């Protein structure tokens, strides 16, 4: 018989919650009796990460965000014409003895920038204006390493430090004001919320409180208003929608305060659809699109075909609003906007057509994930060209492979194809050609599949028993396990005591199997 | 500038690109970055060419909506559709396929409305009266009904 | 016609099948067999697998001294009719707890409508009822009855009659018996009207006591007037059927109130400049929209255009329209609901001109 | 016509809500473009304020709280006597090089309970444990200065700071721990939520964050469970019923993020039931609304079963900790009788009601005079009776300008007698009550001489308009739109009373 499928296909949503969501991105094994007290206070660190940059690299990287990177901050910080002023200003004020608390934020915001800056930049021009040699000097790694080699990750984790320690010397629970908010959406660009998601939930946290300490709730200005007022209240209402999109991209277990007052479309005091539609509520909307697809993960209901069908036609519906988003192609800041939205609306639409597959098994519902896979493919080997490999940096391209490359692989265990061993052969070959700014998180990706693959060879040398009610099999079991380890690994609890408190071949089989492949090894 | 279709038994078809903008998909598929061959699988090389010949037909023609559904249910039943659609029931289904995976919703709509219409005037007590899939019934449910009958 | 490859068609295409199929199950009938027919038997598993999406005109009757749910035609004929716990069985069956089924009053008689309610409060549930059929001994019955009505959504009104003396608010009479009882007024979700010519006659179309309206229907009304109606708090729809000329709000009367400009430097000033990107998709052709020049206003100026758009337009997400025919005063929409596909015009030719403001950067 | 006063006393309602609460003690006057950011992080500072402090001291300190304060900690930390061996090994721990993160949450805990040790301990016993002449060789003061004078509030101001700089040591942020809460329960007894509000605020957020980080929704113990698990998950109920009531003192328009999920071992219940009521009661003061009279009557049988439990309580005489315990509850269930037989005044103008806050303020009265003596001084250096001395002697100087009376005068008399008398812990929140009830009464002189007058509709007279205006300037003073557009870019006879009056009377002396 087969019929073991819908209820594996069930039980993947549950595996692809607690696995590729959760637990390897937004879990960090933490043991405070080990964890060394920072008496350091990051004091001598960023003062050399400070002081190591100099005047002239400072303006080439702001003229690179100029003329490359402005659908990111566009949004966010506006125009960053007005910026230059304010670069003049630090490096003016850099010999000051006593600076003011709002002199240090416009400082931190274009720290932030900065690592924006770091980021986004490839390896060529990054080697042209910066040095490999003193941070070698400095730092007692191997002297034989290169940008390419692991070392642009390391300038940009360090660069945000220093974002974050010229917010630690502002008070900045004491001084509420916005240039902390606005700091946090250039530095949840990066892969900061990734590296430490405890410190982006604390920080996004008190981007929550200080945005609501404003009580702005429509930005629609009125007309008993001064023209600095409504222009306040549009920037304002810029920086809460990228702030709702940064919001929804760390949700989880350790995530309890929700910003997520945005009602979604057409299934909530802030309903979107009554601001004019510049860049950042569009990315709104398509993330709207998708935390309306991933809240039925760990639920135990099913999902209305209502809502995938509507689903499908607002997503056709933005799909068009891509095509007639009609900018000039010369400044090239829309080519990067073009394929920000254009991989989004792709990402959404795989989603719709998994869960499509699974929850219903639909009208050539594996094929239309195949192609959508195949989309999704083509829009990052088109950026493996000359001028725009970092296109393939934004974040959005390391979730949406996790959540392709162990789909695929999963089925592979159990459904024989022959379109699916070649997609799986084609994302094999883009998994590793992706860049490797992504670090050990990449690393853990490639592991996961690794994974996978094995765990279809134990499918293959054993028997699946039967009881007549229910199934057995080593895999299922492994399956189990993993999601029984990570959400035992997400429990406080002990934590709790830890602060308060005083302290058959089948059994066989899943035991040599987990003390071979441990899932913990994907934990962060 | 011409774009290739390739169907399932690997027949490769070529149309022009403001042909092939009827297809949803084309018009998504196309689009990914101006700086040409989009294959389609488990489509028979004949029923393709078939849902190209319609695509070369109605190359201006106004049809209503995507998101009217009383202008739907108002159905225009298209004279060339309606000579074109006359197949065997098989060709009809794969053709209702093919629509449904190119997005193409005109002729999804007019294939629909042909089975609608096939499935409208049944045999009234000759087909209806033979139920044929039998589940959720039992013998003594349908034992029943056909007591129930006289 | 072989009904058991149609089967294991897959599930959307034969939606799409019954989609074209809604109530000419036959074609003067056999009714005997059209019930036990595999296909009404998967109309109905994919109706309720939905939401009810399709047909859901699901009745209670009491025909043959028996009350059973019975679905009638778009003539308003009868095609099937079940029991409930036969129903029930083959709900069970699709799902592997109904609570969508319609009332009509008007497609039913007064002597059997008492026995109706009587026997069906009494037997077991008096639930699972979602729409009320409004549109004089029998009417009063059903509202004594809607205390206990635990989960319904919607309520339509049909002509003018019934209209002003339970939906408006301009009575503030003294009957508790006669109207509602407030209890009913809180999840009041959905709310329809027909048949009708004027809603806002005789006094004004006031909504204010009926909170929680999420949607509001407007089908088959001669003149209504939009400056007089006002809506309540957390208002999101608005959908209005084939009517006749009708009149709109007086945003561009306030537009020309606030730039102190005449009406033909007016008609020189709103700008058709940006009409060959996206709204080529809304394939409208006979409405050519139209903007306002960014050169021949200030951006400051721009915003309080946009704020005046929002006054009288507080909260709506989509207005869809109909064949309208006419519309009188000058159709100026925000275009924040014209970006994306909310504002959905879908039959009218007689319609000339839209106006849209907003950016669309 | 004399129909002013009802809707006078409902403008008492809106003035109690701006000035009294968040005007005096909720609003911090900020000025980004000329306050010091501090790039020393506050090392330089509260390296020599831990270097001040001794071994045996804290372990007096330590003592005192054992013997005198168990009313308070055991709430948040339970019983004090576990902590001994946390204090013994910070002391061994101190001479180190490196440190450890759950060390440091043991340093901030234990530094907190000792700023609770000094906040509430008397003058005597703290002049012969601490001197006075390296403060003041440090602050660079007069030397004459005392510990009457303010420098007790300035240790417990500078033990708070240290304690959050022990907290920033540890990276609070990146690592949430439960000690957080505890640590901030403990400083939460002091005024330290009114010196920096803000900054409580953001520390309260924090706390709701690391509590909510383990996702217990309820405290009962089941079969199945560890008992370590009970055990754990009963304390947690304690702290979060404490949390909730420490959220509740902190309320406003400064802090929109609120834990108040609950509606309406056995004193923290009590605890909590009691300031449930309280809040239940004062959620009308900056509402339009009024109460129903069944709500009111509800609350007031209530509150005669809280009265009778609270006669149900014993004391021990031997045991101060019992007579602190005693007083806080009994003080407590005085002020929420005090505010519910207020808004029997104020809202329904119902028969014996005045009678009723004059007899219950002479009851506060009574329970303040009798800690005047030895022994139990220390008692009315809670927050609660700041807070509550506040409101009466704001309402009773309120209702003194508008109606005369000789009991109400009298009254008066013992509030104004009584608020000079209150110690200097409190110190520029004193000073700013006096400074309001001296604004009052001379707004009082001004209703004696200047006429009432009408111009038919509605009435006109300067101490309306004044009492407008205050609400109207400190509303003003509580917007952030000035600050976002800095942070964005860098872009008649009755008149001229009205605007002496406001020149010479103001009201932004007020603030802090």
């Amino acid at each position: 018989s087969k019929e073991y499928l819908p209820d594996l296909l069930l039980f993947w949503q549950n595996y692809e919650y607690w696995i590729t969501n959760i637990g390897l991105y937004k879990t960090k094994q933490r043991d405070l009796t080990r964890t060394p007290a920072n008496l350091d206070t990051d004091t001598e660190e960023c003062m050399f990460w400070m002081n190591y940059l100099q005047k002239d690299q400072s303006f080439q990287l702001m003229n690179f965000a100029m003329e490359n990177l402005g659908a990111l901050y566009f949004g966010s910080i506006g125009d960053i014409s007005e910026l230059y002023l304010r670069v003049e200003q630090y490096w003016d004020r850099r010999a000051d003895k006593n600076h003011s608390v709002d002199g240090k934020y416009w400082d931190a915001l274009i720290w932030s920038v900065f690592t924006m800056c770091i980021y986004y930049m490839p390896v060529e021009k990054l080697a042209e204006i910066f040095s490999v040699y003193p941070l070698h000097e400095y730092l007692g790694s191997n002297k034989r390493l290169n940008w390419e080699d692991g070392m642009q990750l390391v300038m940009c984790q360090n660069f945000a430090r220093c974002s974050l320690f010229q917010l630690k010397q502002c008070d900045f629970m004491a001084h509420p004001d916005i240039r902390l908010v606005q700091a946090y959406l250039i530095l949840a660009t990066t892969t900061f919320p990734y590296d430490e998601p405890l410190l982006a939930n604390s920080l996004l946290t008190q981007c929550i409180h200080t945005f609501k300490n404003f009580h702005v709730d429509d930005f629609r200005p009125l007309l008993n208003d001064d023209p600095v007022e409504s222009i306040a209240k549009v920037t304002l209402g810029r920086i809460f929608y990228r702030l709702c999109g940064c919001d929804y991209l760390q949700s989880g277990p350790r995530k309890p305060i929700a910003l997520h007052t945005e009602v979604s479309s057409l299934l909530p005091n802030v309903d979107v659809y009554r601001e004019e539609n510049s860049t950042e509520v569009l990315y709104w909307k398509i993330i709207s699109l998708d935390r309306d697809l991933d809240q039925y993960l760990n639920k135990s209901s099913k999902p209305p075909l209502k809502t995938l069908d509507a689903i499908r036609r607002e997503l056709d519906i933005f799909q068009y609003k891509v095509d007639s988003l009609e900018e000039d192609f010369r400044s090239n800041n829309s080519r990067f906007q073009k394929f920000i939205a254009l991989f989004q609306i792709s990402t959404v639409s795989w989603k719709l057509f998994k869960m499509y597959l699974i929850y219903y098994d639909t009208a050539d519902s594996l094929l239309k994930v195949i192609h959508y896979s195949k989309v999704i493919i083509s829009l990052i080997v088109n950026n493996f060209h000359a001028k725009s490999e970092f296109f393939n940096r934004h974040p959005m391209v390391m979730q949406t492979i996790t959540r392709v490359v162990s789909f695929i692989s999963f089925y592979q265990i159990f459904v024989e194809s022959a379109a699916v061993k070649q997609l799986l052969v084609d994302l094999t070959e883009l998994t590793a050609n992706l860049p490797t700014i992504f670090g050990s998180k990449l690393d853990k990706l490639v592991y996961l599949t690794e994974r996978l693959s094995k765990l279809k060879l134990l499918w293959d040398k054993v028997q699946l028993l039967d009881s007549g009610d229910s199934f057995y099999h080593p895999v299922f079991k492994i399956l189990q396990n993993d999601i029984k380890i990570i959400e035992l690994k997400n429990d406080e609890m002990f934590s709790l005591i830890k602060g308060l408190g005083s302290l058959s071949d089948f059994r066989t089989i899943v035991e040599e199997f987990q003390s071979e492949y441990n899932i913990s090894d994907i934990l962060s | 500038s011409n774009v290739v279709l390739v169907s399932g038994e690997g027949e490769r078809f070529t149309v022009d690109k403001k042909i092939a903008e009827r297809s949803l998909l084309l018009k998504n598929y196309l689009n990914d970055m101006h700086d040409i061959v989009m294959p389609v699988p488990n489509v028979r090389s004949s029923v393709l060419q078939k849902v190209i010949e319609w695509a070369e037909h109605h190359r201006d023609s106004n049809f209503p909506d995507e998101d009217d559904d009383d202008s739907r249910k108002s159905a225009p039943v298209d004279s060339w559709d309606r000579e074109f659609l006359k197949v065997d029931q098989e060709m009809l289904y794969e053709i209702i396929l093919a629509a449904n995976y190119l997005n193409i919703k005109p002729l999804l709509d007019a294939g629909c409305k042909v089975v609608a219409e096939m499935i409208r005037g049944r045999s009234p007590e000759e087909i209806r009266r033979t139920f044929n899939i039998v589940n959720d019934f039992t013998p003594e449910e349908e034992a029943a009904i056909r007591r129930e009958n006289e | 016609f072989n009904p058991v490859r149609f089967l294991e068609l897959p599930i959307d295409i034969r939606k799409e099948v019954y989609f074209h199929l809604d109530g000419n199950f036959c074609g003067l009938e056999y009714a005997f067999w059209l019930r036990y027919d595999c296909l009404v038997l998967d109309c109905f598993k994919v109706n309720h697998l939905y939401d009810g999406t399709l047909i859901d005109a699901l009745e209670w009757t009491y025909l043959d001294n028996e009350l059973r749910l019975a679905y009638f035609n778009k003539a308003s004929m009868l095609e099937v009719w079940y029991t409930f716990k036969e129903y029930k069985k083959w709900v069970i069956d699709s799902v592997a707890n109904v609570s969508n089924i319609q009332f009509n009053i008007d497609n039913l008689t007064p002597q059997l409508v008492d026995k109706c309610l009587s026997i069906l409060e009494q037997k077991d549930l008096f639930a699972t009822i979602g729409e009320v059929q409004f549109g004089s001994i029998s009417v009063i019955r059903t509202i004594r009855s809607m205390e206990s009505m635990k989960s319904l959504r919607k309520i339509t009104v049909r002509g003018e009659k019934l209209y002003e003396l339970l939906i408006n608010f301009h009575g503030f009479r003294d009957n508790p018996g006669k109207t509602i009882s407030y209890i009913v007024k809180r999840r009041i979700n959905e709310i329809r009207l027909s048949r009708m010519n004027q809603i806002s006659r005789t006094g004004l179309a006031d909504f204010t006591r009926w909170d929680n309206l999420q949607k509001l229907v407007l089908s088959r009304v001669a003149y209504i007037d939009l400056n007089s109606i006002v809506f309540p708090k957390n208002f999101k729809s608005l959908t209005m059927k084939r009517v006749s000329k009708i009149k709109w709000w007086n945003i561009e009367e306030n537009i020309l109130k606030e730039l102190k400009v005449d009406k033909r430097t007016f008609k020189s000033l709103y700008i058709k400049e940006d009409d060959s990107k996206f709204t080529k998709f809304f394939n409208l052709r006979h409405t050519r929209i139209k903007e306002l020049d960014k050169s021949e206003i200030n951006q400051i100026t721009y915003l309080r255009c946009q704020a005046i758009v929002w006054l009288s337009f507080r909260t709506l997400n989509h207005i869809k329209l109909q064949n309208v025919s006419e519309v009188f005063n000058n159709i100026i929409v925000p275009r924040a609901l014209f970006d994306s596909k909310r504002v959905e015009i879908y039959r009218c030719e007689k319609i000339s001109q839209v106006l849209v403001i907003g950016s669309r950067s």
